[PDB]
């Protein structure tokens, strides 16, 4: 295991991905904590923390160059909140093969204004009642959930029905 | 017969490709580092791609657990490529 170091930025691969982004290659490192990541300047449009040992997605210095994060395969349980002001563009967040439980632990990627890609496969909150229908609903700006649209209908569907006395009920549980 | 490159067919053909090589790639990263993602708007891989891994056992790992997966609402059908040269006439 090593930790998120500068130096451990700059042995790292730095190069342009297959759809045409700058990618830093953070991938196996059984990293335990987010740290460090000023040292990147902001060179990034990609940084890929796959296969690491994070428990939490916090600590995230001003990059507003980035737009996609992957974190497969951590143990992440916990987001904190106000990451927005840290990096405004994320567009993808892939956090596939983690821990977020309930969905009340997504609330902290409600204030990103251009996230339109989130992937939660293999988190215990993407079996939840509701998933779908609330993830519509809470993040109006969302395309692409779990590599399923968000349809036009599944808007519309998902409005409705919050709008409803037994929809606004669901939410009150959710909280 | 196990190699490093999978190929997906049965892929949803609204989709536009640079749309679809996006997310592709953003599925098939927790299998491992992706060397590259092809996926041509061409009668010859209509519905197709490949995604060629760095490493052989990602491959496999991909294709045993993506099996199937409603990727934009249909299931994918994953194989192992058949050949190198096989790659090369599909782009062509």
């Amino acid at each position: 295991m090593v930790k998120l170091t500068p130096e451990l930025i700059n042995q790292s691969m730095q190069y342009i991905n297959p759809v045409r982004e700058r990618e830093l290659d953070l991938r196996g490192y059984k990293i335990p904590q987010i740290e460090n990541l000023g040292a990147t300047l902001d060179q990034f449009d990609t940084i890929d923390l796959s296969d690491n040992d994070l428990r939490k997605l916090d600590n995230l210095p001003h990059l507003p160059r980035l737009k996609t994060l992957l974190l497969n395969n951590n143990r992440i349980l916990r987001i904190s909140e106000g990451l927005e002001e840290a990096v405004p563009n994320l567009g993808s967040i892939i956090l596939t093969g983690n821990n977020l439980q309930e969905l009340s632990d997504l609330e902290p990627l409600v204030g990103f204004t251009k996230l339109e890609t989130i992937s939660l496969l293999i988190n215990p909150v993407s079996t939840k009642p509701n998933y779908r229908e609330y993830m519509a609903y809470k993040f109006p700006q969302l395309r692409l959930l779990d590599f399923r649209k968000i349809k036009q209908k599944d808007r519309q569907a998902a409005q409705e029905f919050f709008r409803t006395k037994q929809g606004k009920d669901v939410l009150k549980e959710i909280s | 017969l196990p190699n490093q490159t999978i190929y997906i067919n049965n892929l949803n053909e609204k989709i536009k490709k640079e749309e679809l090589k996006k997310s592709l790639y953003a599925i098939f990263s927790q299998f491992g580092q992706i060397l590259d993602i092809v996926a041509l708007k061409t009668l010859k891989m209509r519905g197709q791609a490949f995604v060629i891994f760095k490493e052989i056992g990602s491959a496999s790992n991909a294709l045993r657990t993506m099996q199937g997966f409603p990727f934009y609402d249909k299931p994918m059908q994953i194989a192992y490529s058949k050949s190198d040269s096989d790659i090369v006439a599909k782009i062509k």
